[PDB]
RNA sequence: AAUGCGCAGAUACCGGGAGGAACGCCGAUGGCGAAGGCAGCCACCUGGUCCACCCGUGACGCUGAGGCGCGAAAGCGUGGGGAGCAAACCGGAUUAGAUACCCGGGUAGUCCACGCCCUAAACGAUGCGCGCUAGGUCUCUGGGUCUCCUGGGGGCCGAAGCUAACGCGUUAAGCGCGCCGCCUGGGGAGUACGGCCGCAAGGCUGAAACUCAAAGGAAUUGACGGGGGCCCGCACAAGCGGUGGAGCAUGU
Protein backbone atom coordinates (compact mmCIF):
# COMPACT_ATOMS: atom_id res chain seq x y z
CA UNK A 1 0.00 0.00 0.00
CA UNK A 2 2.49 2.66 -0.99
CA UNK A 3 2.19 3.28 -5.00
CA UNK A 4 5.81 2.91 -6.09
CA UNK A 5 5.87 2.00 -9.80
CA UNK A 6 9.15 1.65 -10.25
CA UNK A 7 11.95 0.06 -7.90
CA UNK A 8 14.79 -1.97 -7.91
CA UNK A 9 15.48 -5.70 -7.37
CA UNK A 10 18.62 -6.82 -6.04
CA UNK A 11 18.93 -10.50 -6.86
CA UNK A 12 21.70 -12.25 -4.56
CA UNK A 13 23.33 -15.28 -6.04
CA UNK A 14 25.12 -17.50 -4.06
CA UNK A 15 25.65 -21.50 -3.93
CA UNK A 16 23.40 -22.48 -0.95
CA UNK A 17 20.27 -20.10 -1.45
CA UNK A 18 19.03 -17.67 -3.67
CA UNK A 19 17.11 -14.55 -2.28
CA UNK A 20 15.58 -11.59 -4.34
CA UNK A 21 15.04 -7.81 -2.35
CA UNK A 22 12.45 -6.27 -3.94
CA UNK A 23 12.98 -2.00 -3.46
CA UNK A 24 11.87 2.07 -3.73
CA UNK A 25 14.20 3.44 -6.03
CA UNK A 26 16.29 4.79 -2.89
CA UNK A 27 17.19 1.04 -1.39
CA UNK A 28 14.42 0.87 1.31
CA UNK A 29 12.91 -2.89 0.83
CA UNK A 30 9.30 -3.66 -0.09
CA UNK A 31 9.10 -7.01 0.40
CA UNK A 32 11.48 -9.94 -0.32
CA UNK A 33 12.29 -13.52 -1.12
CA UNK A 34 14.28 -16.44 -0.69
CA UNK A 35 14.58 -20.49 -1.31
CA UNK A 36 13.34 -21.04 2.10
CA UNK A 37 10.61 -18.49 2.05
CA UNK A 38 9.23 -20.18 -0.97
CA UNK A 39 9.34 -23.53 1.58
CA UNK A 40 11.84 -25.55 0.27
CA UNK A 41 14.00 -26.66 3.40
CA UNK A 42 17.85 -27.23 2.88
CA UNK A 43 20.03 -27.82 0.21
CA UNK A 44 17.04 -27.10 -2.47
CA UNK A 45 16.94 -23.58 -2.09
CA UNK A 46 20.05 -22.99 -3.94
CA UNK A 47 18.23 -25.03 -6.91
CA UNK A 48 17.69 -22.90 -10.31
CA UNK A 49 13.99 -23.88 -9.63
CA UNK A 50 14.29 -22.15 -6.24
CA UNK A 51 14.77 -18.67 -7.60
CA UNK A 52 12.91 -19.12 -10.20
CA UNK A 53 9.82 -19.01 -7.49
CA UNK A 54 11.97 -17.14 -4.97
CA UNK A 55 11.73 -14.21 -7.62
CA UNK A 56 8.69 -14.46 -9.32
CA UNK A 57 6.86 -14.57 -5.21
CA UNK A 58 9.17 -11.46 -4.63
CA UNK A 59 7.47 -9.69 -8.02
CA UNK A 60 4.46 -10.60 -7.44
CA UNK A 61 4.22 -9.14 -3.32
CA UNK A 62 5.67 -6.26 -5.07
CA UNK A 63 3.25 -5.91 -7.60
CA UNK A 64 1.07 -5.38 -4.79
CA UNK A 65 2.30 -2.08 -4.17
CA UNK A 66 1.50 -1.53 -7.44
CA UNK A 67 4.83 -1.75 -9.01
CA UNK A 68 4.90 -1.68 -12.69
CA UNK A 69 9.00 -1.76 -13.09
CA UNK A 70 11.93 -2.55 -11.75
CA UNK A 71 16.08 -2.05 -12.08
CA UNK A 72 17.79 -5.18 -11.42
CA UNK A 73 20.89 -5.83 -9.53
CA UNK A 74 22.45 -8.85 -9.33
CA UNK A 75 25.56 -9.87 -6.69
CA UNK A 76 26.80 -13.23 -6.13
CA UNK A 77 27.85 -16.34 -8.10
CA UNK A 78 25.81 -18.85 -7.62
CA UNK A 79 23.78 -21.36 -9.20
CA UNK A 80 20.23 -20.23 -10.32
CA UNK A 81 21.47 -16.81 -10.75
CA UNK A 82 20.26 -16.15 -14.13
CA UNK A 83 16.91 -17.96 -13.71
CA UNK A 84 16.13 -15.20 -11.03
CA UNK A 85 16.29 -12.95 -13.67
CA UNK A 86 14.60 -14.77 -16.09
CA UNK A 87 11.73 -15.42 -13.89
CA UNK A 88 11.69 -11.19 -13.16
CA UNK A 89 11.65 -10.81 -17.16
CA UNK A 90 8.82 -13.14 -17.52
CA UNK A 91 7.22 -11.57 -14.05
CA UNK A 92 5.15 -8.98 -16.18
CA UNK A 93 7.48 -6.35 -14.23
CA UNK A 94 9.30 -4.17 -16.61
CA UNK A 95 13.00 -5.05 -16.40
CA UNK A 96 14.71 -1.45 -17.27
CA UNK A 97 18.11 -2.71 -16.31
CA UNK A 98 20.26 -5.58 -15.29
CA UNK A 99 23.98 -4.66 -13.17
CA UNK A 100 26.68 -7.32 -11.87
CA UNK A 101 27.94 -5.86 -9.01
CA UNK A 102 29.00 -8.67 -6.77
CA UNK A 103 31.56 -7.09 -4.04
CA UNK A 104 35.30 -8.18 -4.67
CA UNK A 105 37.89 -6.67 -2.24
CA UNK A 106 40.68 -5.40 -3.60
CA UNK A 107 43.00 -8.12 -1.57
CA UNK A 108 40.92 -7.42 1.74
CA UNK A 109 40.71 -10.13 4.37
CA UNK A 110 42.17 -13.77 4.56
CA UNK A 111 39.69 -16.17 3.30
CA UNK A 112 38.21 -18.79 5.24
CA UNK A 113 40.76 -21.95 3.89
CA UNK A 114 37.46 -23.30 2.29
CA UNK A 115 38.46 -20.42 -0.39
CA UNK A 116 41.90 -20.36 -0.64
CA UNK A 117 43.32 -23.09 -3.06
CA UNK A 118 46.47 -22.40 -3.02
CA UNK A 119 48.90 -19.23 -4.19
CA UNK B 1 23.10 -49.86 -28.12
CA UNK B 2 26.93 -48.44 -27.67
CA UNK B 3 27.36 -49.56 -31.25
CA UNK B 4 24.45 -47.87 -33.85
CA UNK B 5 20.91 -46.43 -32.22
CA UNK B 6 18.50 -49.49 -33.33
CA UNK B 7 15.27 -48.55 -35.55
CA UNK B 8 11.88 -49.36 -34.49
CA UNK B 9 11.04 -52.74 -36.48
CA UNK B 10 7.89 -51.82 -38.62
CA UNK B 11 5.13 -54.11 -37.70
CA UNK B 12 3.06 -55.70 -40.01
CA UNK B 13 -0.41 -53.56 -40.24
CA UNK B 14 -4.07 -54.83 -39.45
CA UNK B 15 -6.27 -57.35 -41.07
CA UNK B 16 -9.45 -55.20 -40.46
CA UNK B 17 -8.61 -51.87 -39.51
CA UNK B 18 -5.19 -51.64 -41.39
CA UNK B 19 -4.02 -49.59 -38.68
CA UNK B 20 -0.48 -50.20 -37.48
CA UNK B 21 -1.26 -48.90 -33.72
CA UNK B 22 -3.63 -51.72 -33.48
CA UNK B 23 -1.05 -54.72 -33.78
CA UNK B 24 1.32 -52.59 -31.65
CA UNK B 25 -2.03 -53.18 -29.48
CA UNK B 26 -2.89 -56.39 -30.45
CA UNK B 27 1.06 -57.69 -29.79
CA UNK B 28 0.68 -56.39 -26.00
CA UNK B 29 -2.18 -58.68 -25.33
CA UNK B 30 -0.76 -61.39 -26.74
CA UNK B 31 1.24 -64.01 -24.43
CA UNK B 32 3.28 -66.94 -25.07
CA UNK B 33 3.12 -66.26 -28.90
CA UNK B 34 -0.72 -67.00 -29.13
CA UNK B 35 -1.70 -64.58 -31.86
CA UNK B 36 -5.01 -65.56 -32.77
CA UNK B 37 -5.79 -65.53 -28.90
CA UNK B 38 -4.93 -62.09 -29.05
CA UNK B 39 -7.10 -61.06 -32.03
CA UNK B 40 -9.82 -62.89 -30.84
CA UNK B 41 -9.87 -60.84 -27.77
CA UNK B 42 -9.21 -57.23 -29.31
CA UNK B 43 -11.84 -57.70 -32.25
CA UNK B 44 -13.91 -59.04 -30.11
CA UNK B 45 -13.61 -56.09 -27.72
CA UNK B 46 -14.41 -54.25 -30.55
CA UNK B 47 -17.64 -55.94 -30.93
CA UNK B 48 -18.39 -54.44 -27.64
CA UNK B 49 -16.95 -51.21 -28.03
CA UNK B 50 -20.14 -50.87 -30.83
CA UNK B 51 -22.52 -52.09 -28.43
CA UNK B 52 -22.65 -49.80 -25.46
CA UNK B 53 -21.61 -46.56 -28.03
CA UNK B 54 -22.48 -45.73 -31.45
CA UNK B 55 -18.97 -44.71 -32.43
CA UNK B 56 -16.94 -46.69 -34.57
CA UNK B 57 -14.08 -48.50 -32.24
CA UNK B 58 -10.87 -47.32 -34.43
CA UNK B 59 -11.57 -43.62 -33.25
CA UNK B 60 -12.96 -44.93 -29.88
CA UNK B 61 -9.15 -46.72 -29.80
CA UNK B 62 -7.19 -44.02 -30.93
CA UNK B 63 -9.01 -41.90 -28.39
CA UNK B 64 -8.01 -43.59 -25.35
CA UNK B 65 -4.42 -44.16 -26.29
CA UNK B 66 -3.56 -40.26 -27.15
CA UNK B 67 -5.39 -39.79 -23.69
CA UNK B 68 -3.06 -42.28 -21.74
CA UNK B 69 0.13 -41.50 -23.00
CA UNK B 70 2.54 -39.03 -20.34
CA UNK B 71 4.36 -35.56 -21.42
CA UNK B 72 6.33 -36.16 -18.47
CA UNK B 73 7.82 -39.17 -16.60
CA UNK B 74 11.30 -39.12 -14.00
CA UNK B 75 14.43 -41.25 -14.33
CA UNK B 76 16.79 -42.09 -11.54
CA UNK B 77 19.99 -40.70 -11.80
CA UNK B 78 22.99 -39.91 -9.36
CA UNK B 79 26.53 -38.00 -9.40
CA UNK B 80 26.72 -38.90 -5.44
CA UNK B 81 24.14 -38.74 -2.85
CA UNK B 82 21.10 -40.71 -3.85
CA UNK B 83 18.90 -41.64 -7.28
CA UNK B 84 17.67 -38.57 -7.85
CA UNK B 85 14.33 -38.76 -10.06
CA UNK B 86 14.91 -36.29 -12.52
CA UNK B 87 11.55 -35.59 -14.39
CA UNK B 88 12.21 -35.52 -18.71
CA UNK B 89 10.55 -35.24 -21.72
CA UNK B 90 8.75 -38.43 -23.12
CA UNK B 91 9.85 -38.82 -26.83
CA UNK B 92 6.95 -40.09 -28.86
CA UNK B 93 7.71 -44.06 -29.54
CA UNK B 94 7.91 -44.22 -25.65
CA UNK B 95 4.96 -42.53 -25.22
CA UNK B 96 3.24 -44.83 -28.27
CA UNK B 97 4.63 -47.57 -26.20
CA UNK B 98 3.76 -46.75 -22.49
CA UNK B 99 0.16 -46.14 -23.25
CA UNK B 100 -0.43 -49.43 -25.13
CA UNK B 101 1.15 -50.99 -22.42
CA UNK B 102 -0.38 -49.38 -19.56
CA UNK B 103 -4.05 -49.81 -21.19
CA UNK B 104 -3.60 -53.88 -21.20
CA UNK B 105 -1.81 -53.87 -17.93
CA UNK B 106 -4.93 -51.75 -16.44
CA UNK B 107 -7.65 -53.27 -18.67
CA UNK B 108 -5.83 -56.87 -16.27
CA UNK B 109 -6.66 -55.31 -13.49
CA UNK B 110 -10.26 -55.19 -13.84
CA UNK B 111 -12.60 -57.34 -11.89
CA UNK B 112 -14.39 -58.18 -15.06
CA UNK B 113 -14.80 -62.20 -15.47
CA UNK B 114 -13.32 -62.47 -19.08
CA UNK B 115 -10.91 -60.12 -21.59
CA UNK B 116 -12.51 -58.41 -24.47
CA UNK B 117 -14.89 -57.30 -22.01
CA UNK B 118 -12.35 -56.23 -19.81
CA UNK B 119 -10.40 -54.97 -22.62
CA UNK B 120 -14.02 -52.70 -24.14
CA UNK B 121 -14.31 -51.08 -20.71
CA UNK B 122 -10.88 -50.08 -19.92
CA UNK B 123 -10.64 -49.20 -23.79
CA UNK B 124 -14.11 -46.97 -22.89
CA UNK B 125 -13.46 -45.72 -19.81
CA UNK B 126 -9.81 -43.84 -20.90
CA UNK B 127 -11.89 -42.23 -23.38
CA UNK B 128 -13.86 -40.77 -21.11
CA UNK B 129 -10.60 -40.14 -19.44
CA UNK B 130 -11.64 -41.83 -15.94
CA UNK B 131 -10.88 -45.75 -15.22
CA UNK B 132 -6.88 -46.37 -14.06
CA UNK B 133 -4.14 -46.39 -16.68
CA UNK B 134 -4.79 -42.54 -17.27
CA UNK B 135 -4.09 -43.44 -13.22
CA UNK B 136 -0.64 -44.22 -14.28
CA UNK B 137 -0.17 -41.43 -17.05
CA UNK B 138 -1.76 -38.86 -14.38
CA UNK B 139 0.25 -39.98 -11.50
CA UNK B 140 3.41 -40.07 -13.34
CA UNK B 141 3.20 -37.10 -14.60
CA UNK B 142 2.20 -35.30 -11.56
CA UNK B 143 4.98 -37.48 -9.73
CA UNK B 144 7.45 -36.28 -12.22
CA UNK B 145 7.52 -32.52 -12.17
CA UNK B 146 6.64 -32.45 -8.65
CA UNK B 147 10.87 -33.38 -8.65
CA UNK B 148 10.98 -29.91 -10.86
CA UNK B 149 13.82 -28.75 -8.56
CA UNK B 150 16.10 -31.08 -9.72
CA UNK B 151 15.03 -30.68 -13.54
CA UNK B 152 18.43 -29.20 -14.58
CA UNK B 153 19.28 -32.57 -16.26
CA UNK B 154 17.56 -31.37 -19.52
CA UNK B 155 19.37 -33.75 -21.81
CA UNK C 1 43.96 -14.27 -35.17
CA UNK C 2 42.21 -11.97 -32.34
CA UNK C 3 43.13 -8.68 -33.91
CA UNK C 4 40.23 -6.23 -33.10
CA UNK C 5 40.32 -2.71 -32.04
CA UNK C 6 43.53 -1.64 -30.53
CA UNK C 7 43.95 1.53 -28.43
CA UNK C 8 47.53 2.68 -29.05
CA UNK C 9 45.76 3.66 -32.74
CA UNK C 10 42.93 5.16 -31.55
CA UNK C 11 44.94 8.61 -29.94
CA UNK C 12 48.00 10.63 -31.08
CA UNK C 13 50.49 12.18 -30.14
CA UNK C 14 49.80 11.96 -26.25
CA UNK C 15 51.98 12.66 -22.84
CA UNK C 16 52.13 8.91 -21.04
CA UNK C 17 52.50 10.85 -17.65
CA UNK C 18 49.96 13.33 -17.71
CA UNK C 19 47.59 12.03 -15.09
CA UNK C 20 45.01 15.47 -15.06
CA UNK C 21 44.24 14.07 -18.96
CA UNK C 22 41.12 11.93 -18.20
CA UNK C 23 39.44 12.27 -21.55
CA UNK C 24 42.31 10.36 -22.73
CA UNK C 25 43.33 8.31 -20.02
CA UNK C 26 39.50 7.23 -19.70
CA UNK C 27 39.95 5.18 -22.84
CA UNK C 28 42.52 2.23 -21.37
CA UNK C 29 40.27 1.05 -18.60
CA UNK C 30 37.84 -1.62 -18.86
CA UNK C 31 34.10 -1.68 -19.38
CA UNK C 32 34.15 -1.79 -15.53
CA UNK C 33 36.91 0.47 -14.13
CA UNK C 34 39.89 -2.45 -14.25
CA UNK C 35 42.97 -1.14 -16.18
CA UNK C 36 43.02 -2.82 -19.69
CA UNK C 37 45.79 -5.82 -20.70
CA UNK C 38 48.29 -5.22 -22.99
CA UNK C 39 46.85 -7.15 -25.28
CA UNK C 40 44.22 -4.63 -25.82
CA UNK C 41 46.04 -1.21 -25.46
CA UNK C 42 48.77 -2.35 -27.40
CA UNK C 43 51.64 -0.51 -25.58
CA UNK C 44 54.89 -1.63 -25.24
CA UNK C 45 55.99 -3.49 -21.73
CA UNK C 46 57.59 0.29 -20.48
CA UNK C 47 55.10 2.24 -21.82
CA UNK C 48 52.18 0.05 -19.89
CA UNK C 49 54.22 0.34 -16.97
CA UNK C 50 53.71 4.38 -17.05
CA UNK C 51 50.31 4.07 -17.74
CA UNK C 52 49.73 1.88 -14.46
CA UNK C 53 51.53 4.35 -12.40
CA UNK C 54 49.96 7.63 -13.77
CA UNK C 55 46.09 6.09 -14.45
CA UNK C 56 46.95 4.78 -10.54
CA UNK C 57 47.85 8.45 -9.51
CA UNK C 58 44.71 9.96 -11.52
CA UNK C 59 42.19 7.63 -9.28
CA UNK C 60 43.81 9.03 -6.27
CA UNK C 61 42.84 12.64 -7.73
CA UNK C 62 39.29 11.36 -8.31
CA UNK C 63 39.40 11.77 -11.47
CA UNK C 64 39.16 8.03 -12.73
CA UNK C 65 37.45 5.61 -11.11
CA UNK C 66 38.86 2.79 -9.06
CA UNK C 67 35.66 0.09 -10.12
CA UNK C 68 32.73 0.03 -11.41
CA UNK C 69 29.49 -2.01 -12.43
CA UNK C 70 28.62 -4.35 -15.12
CA UNK C 71 25.70 -3.07 -17.15
CA UNK C 72 22.64 -5.50 -18.88
CA UNK C 73 24.37 -8.64 -17.35
C1' A D 1 22.61 -32.69 7.41
C1' A D 2 23.03 -30.82 12.26
C1' U D 3 25.38 -27.62 15.75
C1' G D 4 24.86 -22.07 15.15
C1' C D 5 22.40 -17.27 14.29
C1' G D 6 17.23 -15.03 14.13
C1' C D 7 10.40 -11.91 16.88
C1' A D 8 15.50 -8.54 22.17
C1' G D 9 13.55 -8.50 14.26
C1' A D 10 18.33 -11.69 11.94
C1' U D 11 19.32 -12.77 6.41
C1' A D 12 18.79 -9.52 1.99
C1' C D 13 18.77 -3.51 0.91
C1' C D 14 20.00 1.93 1.78
C1' G D 15 22.73 5.93 4.54
C1' G D 16 26.38 7.35 8.50
C1' G D 17 30.56 5.73 11.76
C1' A D 18 34.82 2.92 14.09
C1' G D 19 38.62 -0.07 13.34
C1' G D 20 42.27 -3.82 12.03
C1' A D 21 44.61 -5.95 8.13
C1' A D 22 45.88 -6.74 2.81
C1' C D 23 46.63 -4.01 -1.67
C1' G D 24 42.16 -5.97 -7.31
C1' C D 25 42.97 -4.63 -12.44
C1' C D 26 47.95 -3.20 -14.63
C1' G D 27 50.43 -8.75 -13.69
C1' A D 28 53.93 -12.72 -17.05
C1' U D 29 56.53 -15.50 -21.12
C1' G D 30 58.16 -9.43 -16.54
C1' G D 31 61.64 -6.65 -13.06
C1' C D 32 65.06 -5.96 -8.46
C1' G D 33 68.19 -8.09 -4.59
C1' A D 34 74.26 -11.75 -2.22
C1' A D 35 70.72 -14.91 -0.12
C1' G D 36 66.27 -14.86 2.96
C1' G D 37 63.12 -12.04 -0.12
C1' C D 38 60.73 -7.57 -2.52
C1' A D 39 54.74 -5.55 -5.30
C1' G D 40 48.25 0.70 -3.91
C1' C D 41 49.98 5.94 -4.21
C1' C D 42 53.37 10.36 -2.65
C1' A D 43 57.81 12.52 -0.49
C1' C D 44 62.49 12.20 1.80
C1' C D 45 66.73 9.17 3.01
C1' U D 46 69.80 5.25 0.73
C1' G D 47 72.24 0.39 -1.67
C1' G D 48 73.41 -2.43 -6.03
C1' U D 49 73.48 -2.28 -11.45
C1' C D 50 73.78 -1.39 -17.05
C1' C D 51 75.28 1.52 -21.33
C1' A D 52 78.14 5.52 -24.13
C1' C D 53 82.74 8.63 -24.00
C1' C D 54 87.77 5.94 -23.99
C1' C D 55 89.06 11.00 -19.67
C1' G D 56 92.23 9.52 -14.93
C1' U D 57 95.14 5.69 -11.53
C1' G D 58 98.74 1.80 -13.17
C1' A D 59 98.30 -5.17 -11.50
C1' C D 60 95.77 -1.61 -6.93
C1' G D 61 93.74 -8.50 -8.83
C1' C D 62 90.93 -13.61 -7.48
C1' U D 63 89.53 -16.79 -3.60
C1' G D 64 88.91 -16.81 1.38
C1' A D 65 89.93 -21.15 7.27
C1' G D 66 88.65 -18.17 11.56
C1' G D 67 85.87 -13.31 12.65
C1' C D 68 81.79 -10.01 11.87
C1' G D 69 77.04 -9.04 9.80
C1' C D 70 72.28 -10.75 7.23
C1' G D 71 68.90 -14.66 7.25
C1' A D 72 60.95 -17.25 5.13
C1' A D 73 57.97 -19.42 8.67
C1' A D 74 57.17 -21.07 13.35
C1' G D 75 58.78 -19.99 18.24
C1' C D 76 60.43 -16.58 22.88
C1' G D 77 60.54 -11.59 26.08
C1' U D 78 58.42 -6.48 27.14
C1' G D 79 54.62 -3.24 25.81
C1' G D 80 50.89 -2.19 22.17
C1' G D 81 47.06 -4.05 19.00
C1' G D 82 43.40 -7.24 17.40
C1' A D 83 39.02 -6.63 11.54
C1' G D 84 39.50 -11.36 8.93
C1' C D 85 41.91 -15.95 9.58
C1' A D 86 43.07 -19.69 12.89
C1' A D 87 47.36 -24.68 16.40
C1' A D 88 45.25 -25.80 21.01
C1' C D 89 40.51 -26.15 22.59
C1' C D 90 34.50 -26.40 22.60
C1' G D 91 30.74 -28.26 19.90
C1' G D 92 27.83 -30.59 15.05
C1' A D 93 28.46 -34.35 11.57
C1' U D 94 30.70 -38.83 9.20
C1' U D 95 32.39 -43.55 10.65
C1' A D 96 32.96 -50.11 12.57
C1' G D 97 35.74 -46.32 15.62
C1' A D 98 37.09 -40.69 13.62
C1' U D 99 41.43 -38.08 19.34
C1' A D 100 40.91 -36.57 11.16
C1' C D 101 39.34 -34.89 6.54
C1' C D 102 33.36 -31.70 6.15
C1' C D 103 30.36 -27.94 9.40
C1' G D 104 29.44 -23.92 13.50
C1' G D 105 32.63 -21.49 17.30
C1' G D 106 37.46 -20.19 19.11
C1' U D 107 42.68 -18.83 22.40
C1' A D 108 47.82 -18.26 21.47
C1' G D 109 49.34 -16.58 16.81
C1' U D 110 48.91 -13.89 12.55
C1' C D 111 49.92 -6.98 12.82
C1' C D 112 53.37 -2.91 15.28
C1' A D 113 57.91 -1.41 18.17
C1' C D 114 62.10 -2.94 20.61
C1' G D 115 65.11 -7.28 21.99
C1' C D 116 66.07 -12.66 21.13
C1' C D 117 65.90 -17.28 18.18
C1' C D 118 69.49 -18.95 13.18
C1' U D 119 66.15 -23.19 11.09
C1' A D 120 64.23 -25.08 6.13
C1' A D 121 62.69 -28.74 -0.16
C1' A D 122 67.33 -21.72 3.25
C1' C D 123 66.52 -25.56 -4.14
C1' G D 124 68.84 -24.29 -10.11
C1' A D 125 68.81 -30.02 -4.51
C1' U D 126 74.20 -26.99 -9.52
C1' G D 127 80.51 -22.45 -4.42
C1' C D 128 83.08 -17.83 -6.41
C1' G D 129 86.25 -15.79 -10.24
C1' C D 130 88.43 -15.65 -15.30
C1' G D 131 89.51 -17.53 -20.26
C1' C D 132 87.91 -20.57 -24.35
C1' U D 133 84.28 -23.53 -27.66
C1' A D 134 78.18 -23.36 -34.15
C1' G D 135 73.83 -21.36 -34.50
C1' G D 136 68.35 -20.31 -34.19
C1' U D 137 64.38 -18.10 -31.81
C1' C D 138 61.23 -15.38 -27.93
C1' U D 139 61.67 -11.45 -24.21
C1' C D 140 63.43 -7.30 -20.56
C1' U D 141 66.78 -2.91 -20.59
C1' G D 142 70.82 0.56 -22.90
C1' G D 143 73.77 2.53 -27.41
C1' G D 144 74.63 3.30 -32.87
C1' U D 145 75.29 4.32 -39.33
C1' C D 146 68.35 1.97 -36.35
C1' U D 147 66.12 -3.72 -43.16
C1' C D 148 69.62 -3.92 -38.56
C1' C D 149 74.29 -3.62 -35.53
C1' U D 150 76.27 -3.59 -30.62
C1' G D 151 76.15 -4.29 -24.91
C1' G D 152 73.91 -6.14 -20.11
C1' G D 153 69.70 -9.57 -18.12
C1' G D 154 65.64 -13.43 -18.50
C1' G D 155 63.65 -18.08 -21.45
C1' C D 156 63.33 -21.97 -25.25
C1' C D 157 65.88 -25.03 -29.20
C1' G D 158 70.04 -27.00 -30.54
C1' A D 159 76.85 -27.54 -33.08
C1' A D 160 80.94 -29.71 -30.83
C1' G D 161 81.40 -32.04 -26.47
C1' C D 162 79.90 -34.23 -21.89
C1' U D 163 76.55 -37.64 -18.90
C1' A D 164 74.83 -44.00 -15.72
C1' A D 165 70.87 -42.22 -17.84
C1' C D 166 67.65 -38.33 -17.46
C1' G D 167 69.72 -34.38 -19.12
C1' C D 168 73.33 -30.18 -19.79
C1' G D 169 74.90 -27.60 -24.13
C1' U D 170 78.00 -18.77 -24.38
C1' U D 171 72.77 -18.37 -18.21
C1' A D 172 77.49 -25.83 -19.35
C1' A D 173 76.47 -30.30 -16.27
C1' G D 174 81.69 -28.63 -22.37
C1' C D 175 87.29 -27.45 -22.55
C1' G D 176 90.83 -25.25 -18.71
C1' C D 177 93.40 -22.57 -14.32
C1' G D 178 93.06 -20.39 -9.16
C1' C D 179 90.93 -20.67 -4.24
C1' C D 180 87.20 -22.23 -0.37
C1' G D 181 83.51 -25.81 1.35
C1' C D 182 81.83 -30.95 1.54
C1' C D 183 81.55 -36.75 0.49
C1' U D 184 83.83 -42.36 1.79
C1' G D 185 77.92 -48.50 2.31
C1' G D 186 72.83 -48.83 5.23
C1' G D 187 70.86 -48.71 10.31
C1' G D 188 72.13 -47.18 15.21
C1' A D 189 71.79 -41.02 14.71
C1' G D 190 71.83 -35.52 13.75
C1' U D 191 71.31 -39.68 18.69
C1' A D 192 74.87 -40.06 23.25
C1' C D 193 79.05 -37.45 25.36
C1' G D 194 81.91 -32.98 25.77
C1' G D 195 82.18 -28.04 24.46
C1' C D 196 80.00 -23.41 22.77
C1' C D 197 75.64 -20.43 22.12
C1' G D 198 70.14 -19.39 23.81
C1' C D 199 65.30 -16.70 28.72
C1' A D 200 63.23 -20.88 26.77
C1' A D 201 62.18 -24.05 22.95
C1' G D 202 66.38 -25.52 21.09
C1' G D 203 70.86 -24.50 17.65
C1' C D 204 76.23 -25.54 16.23
C1' U D 205 79.79 -29.25 16.54
C1' G D 206 79.10 -34.62 16.57
C1' A D 207 80.61 -40.14 17.83
C1' A D 208 80.84 -45.32 19.48
C1' A D 209 79.09 -50.30 20.86
C1' C D 210 75.92 -53.24 18.34
C1' U D 211 73.80 -54.65 13.48
C1' C D 212 72.78 -55.75 8.10
C1' A D 213 74.20 -57.26 2.52
C1' A D 214 72.48 -54.40 1.09
C1' A D 215 70.88 -49.17 1.11
C1' G D 216 70.79 -46.29 -3.38
C1' G D 217 70.37 -43.34 -8.65
C1' A D 218 68.46 -43.32 -13.78
C1' A D 219 66.07 -45.90 -17.23
C1' U D 220 63.39 -50.57 -19.42
C1' U D 221 59.35 -54.00 -20.02
C1' G D 222 55.05 -55.22 -17.69
C1' A D 223 50.93 -55.29 -14.42
C1' C D 224 48.14 -51.75 -11.69
C1' G D 225 45.45 -46.59 -10.34
C1' G D 226 39.29 -44.97 -6.36
C1' G D 227 45.08 -41.06 -13.59
C1' G D 228 43.70 -39.41 -18.57
C1' G D 229 41.65 -40.29 -23.70
C1' C D 230 39.43 -43.58 -27.39
C1' C D 231 36.34 -47.91 -27.83
C1' C D 232 33.59 -52.46 -27.30
C1' G D 233 30.43 -56.65 -24.88
C1' C D 234 22.51 -58.54 -22.70
C1' A D 235 27.62 -54.82 -18.97
C1' C D 236 23.91 -51.41 -17.33
C1' A D 237 19.87 -48.88 -19.14
C1' A D 238 14.92 -49.97 -22.12
C1' G D 239 11.97 -54.41 -22.32
C1' C D 240 9.64 -59.54 -21.86
C1' G D 241 9.85 -64.06 -18.98
C1' G D 242 12.16 -66.17 -14.75
C1' U D 243 15.01 -68.10 -9.87
C1' G D 244 14.84 -66.66 -4.40
C1' G D 245 8.57 -68.54 -1.15
C1' A D 246 5.35 -73.80 -2.23
C1' G D 247 5.22 -79.24 -3.47
C1' C D 248 8.16 -82.46 -5.93
C1' A D 249 12.69 -84.18 -9.17
C1' U D 250 17.92 -84.13 -9.35
C1' G D 251 22.94 -82.55 -7.70
C1' U D 252 25.82 -80.59 -3.33
MG1 LIG E 1 16.75 -21.47 18.71
MG1 LIG F 1 6.90 -10.33 18.61
MG1 LIG G 1 24.97 -8.00 7.73
MG1 LIG H 1 26.81 -0.02 5.49
MG1 LIG I 1 37.27 -1.78 16.65
MG1 LIG J 1 59.78 -14.31 -13.42
MG1 LIG K 1 68.61 -13.48 -9.97
MG1 LIG L 1 62.38 -18.28 -3.92
MG1 LIG M 1 71.64 4.97 -7.00
MG1 LIG N 1 92.49 6.17 -21.32
MG1 LIG O 1 101.34 6.81 -16.67
MG1 LIG P 1 64.47 -15.26 11.35
MG1 LIG Q 1 57.50 -14.44 12.58
MG1 LIG R 1 55.11 -11.99 20.75
MG1 LIG S 1 45.96 -7.68 24.86
MG1 LIG T 1 36.11 -18.55 11.86
MG1 LIG U 1 37.23 -25.21 12.08
MG1 LIG V 1 51.52 -14.67 25.11
MG1 LIG W 1 60.93 -8.33 15.37
MG1 LIG X 1 65.40 2.30 -30.58
MG1 LIG Y 1 71.58 -13.13 -23.75
MG1 LIG Z 1 75.27 -34.36 -29.90
MG1 LIG a 1 72.67 -39.10 -24.95
MG1 LIG b 1 69.32 -27.30 -24.18
MG1 LIG c 1 82.78 -21.01 -17.09
MG1 LIG d 1 77.91 -34.10 -13.18
MG1 LIG e 1 77.62 -31.49 6.11
MG1 LIG f 1 75.79 -44.38 9.08
MG1 LIG g 1 78.20 -46.64 9.69
MG1 LIG h 1 68.20 -30.86 14.37
MG1 LIG i 1 75.53 -31.58 24.28
MG1 LIG j 1 72.19 -21.99 30.00
MG1 LIG k 1 63.85 -45.34 -9.48
MG1 LIG l 1 46.78 -47.51 -17.80
MG1 LIG m 1 17.69 -54.84 -16.79
MG1 LIG n 1 11.64 -73.22 -4.50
Amino acid sequence: KRQVASGRAYIHASYNNTIVTITDPDGNPITWSSGGVIGYKGSRKGTPYAAQLAALDAAKKAMAYGMQSVDVIVRGTGAGREQAIRALQASGLQVKSIVDDTPVPHNGCRPKKKFRKAS
Amino acid sequence: ARRRRAEVRQLQPDLVYGDVLVTAFINKIMRDGKKNLAARIFYDACKIIQEKTGQEPLKVFKQAVENVKPRMEVRSRRVGGANYQVPMEVSPRRQQSLALRWLVQAANQRPERRAAVRIAHELMDAAEGKGGAVKKKEDVERMAEANRAYAHYRW
Amino acid sequence: PSRKAKVKATLGEFDLRDYRNVEVLKRFLSETGKILPRRRTGLSGKEQRILAKTIKRARILGLLPFTEKLVRK
